[PDB]
């Protein structure tokens, strides 16, 4: 019901035989183009590997085609990929905060290893 | 059923006041051409 | 590694606790053309290129320039006399048609949100036997530690 | 929405990758079992080659459907100028 | 802009209503005379079957590309917001996989500092004694 490369509803869906996957038709024959292998998987797959109604209600205030609709289109473009482009840079940063706590863990557990079985130790060779 | 040649513009929120020149245009280009 | 969280029936202090000692450790160890240009600039500056804002205002008796105007709105006029017929034509029935689609796009991701639930919990369900496996074992261990601890000291 | 076979409103749909079309697994299934084959082209088709990511989508409704609406929109005015062009 | 029988670049195209494909004049007349086929398919054909000379009539000698251009310049939008979207969930799978195994971890420190402390006041009070 959607497409697995842009997040659209496709007007022409077509599958690939190597991934069960459907895709629309014009983004699949471009990444096929641009690199001879199936998006997900990296499988090899072709053009011709590749095996092919829905109704948008027009609004009744439908000059705002050109003009606010457009408009509206490109602004949403590109100020949803700038906070997406924002919200992976965070994920990378947040990432090596995680690395580092845990390492910091590590060292603490390997140190407390060494000092609680030798403090076990310790009371068996009291009793002697 | 039975050259294709790529139209390279030249060096985007300009490309959005043509495609409304051009709308703009054809539209007229179109009137003149009913009433004559 | 190991840290049984079903079984360790741990407060909000050792959480405090433990956070201060991994911060201890912490202190010690401290592809698109032009496009992609013009979109950035636009988000960054927070400002959405003008369109044409001409067609809605207009003025009578102006000159050649009012006049194309003038003969704009007349066009467009027309063809949004022609849209909006072919629009209630149909009606409401081209509308409630993709009202219908809309309802078998949304069930699908219910339905998965509901396989998601079950192996999810599913796989939580293994981890609860595992937990409840080794914490018995951990503590026949304590017993028979204590035992000897003891043991030990009424031998001497 | 429909599945090719029966007609129904399929509760289970599974896509084939033979002839493309949304059949309902439970009839598909049957039909596989009967003779390995798609029911629409009657090409092979086995039960592991019919099918049932992290973009997130939204529904179609009036960037590309802009984009294909003003075809729509300039593809009638070209047929407009034929209509004076030949009277 | 080129013939399908020699090469040449066609200055009268032709072509045959067998299969779709643009011939000079000259030499599918040749290849007619020679053997009433269509040379691309070896299909039935006449002089008379193929379409020729230009076809402007009605028509006068832009816009159509500029939203031609406007659908080609989407289509990186496209593929640059899966390949964001794909780095973005994939990373958060190591987030998620590192916060819940590091509080785990953490968890670790808890159970294992009360026991090496149990193992202290053990010790000495057995000791002094």
């Amino acid at each position: 019901m959607l497409c697995a490369i842009s997040g659209k509803v496709p007007r022409r869906p077509v599958l690939s035989p190597k991934s069960r996957t459907i895709f629309e038709k014009s983004l699949l024959e471009q990444y096929v183009k641009d690199t001879g292998n199936d998006p997900i998987t990296n499988e090899p797959l072709s053009i011709e590997e590749i095996v092919e109604s829905a109704q948008q209600a027009s609004l009744t205030e439908s000059i705002p085609n050109l003009l606010t609709s457009l408009q509206n289109e490109w602004d949403a473009i590109m100020l949803e990929n700038f906070k997406l482009r924002s919200t992976l840079d965070s994920l990378t940063k947040k990432l090596s905060t995680v690395m580092y706590e845990r390492d910091a863990a590590k060292l603490v557990a390997a140190q407390l290893l060494m000092e609680k079985n030798e403090d076990s130790k310790d009371l068996p060779k009291s009793s002697q | 059923e039975i050259a294709q040649q790529a139209s390279l513009t030249e060096s985007i929120p300009n490309l959005l006041t043509s495609l409304q020149n051009e709308w703009d245009a054809i539209m007229l280009e179109n009137f003149k051409l009913r009433s004559t | 590694m190991d840290g049984l969280s079903f079984v360790d029936k741990i407060p909000d202090g050792y959480k405090n606790e433990i956070d201060q000692l991994v911060k201890k450790e912490f202190a010690n160890i401290k592809a698109d053309n032009s496009v992609s240009t013009l979109t950035n600039a636009l988000y960054t500056e927070y400002l959405k290129q003008r369109n044409n804002k001409k067609r809605r205002t207009p003025d009578f008796n102006d000159d050649d320039d009012t006049l194309f105007l003038e003969e704009y709105r007349r066009k467009y006029p027309r063809i949004d006399t022609s849209r909006y017929i072919p629009n209630e034509s149909s009606e409401v029935s081209l509308l409630g048609i993709v009202d219908s689609y809309l309802k078998h796009q949304e069930i699908v991701l219910d339905t998965l949100l509901p396989q998601t639930v079950s192996n999810q919990w599913r796989i939580n369900n293994d981890y609860i036997r595992q937990t409840c496996t080794i914490v018995e074992e951990m503590n026949i261990q304590q017993r028979k530690q204590i035992n000897d601890l003891e043991i030990y000291r009424k031998r001497l | 929405m429909l599945c090719a076979i029966s007609g129904k409103v399929p509760r289970r749909p599974v896509l084939s990758p033979k002839s493309r079309t949304i059949f309902e697994k439970s009839l598909l299934e049957q039909y596989v079992k009967d003779t390995g084959n798609d029911p629409i082209t009657n090409e092979p088709l086995s039960i592991e080659e019919i099918v049932e990511s992290a973009q997130q989508a939204s529904l179609t409704e009036s960037i590309p459907n802009l984009l294909t609406s003003l075809q729509n929109e300039w593809d009638a005015i070209m047929l407009e100028n034929f209509k004076l062009r030949s009277t």
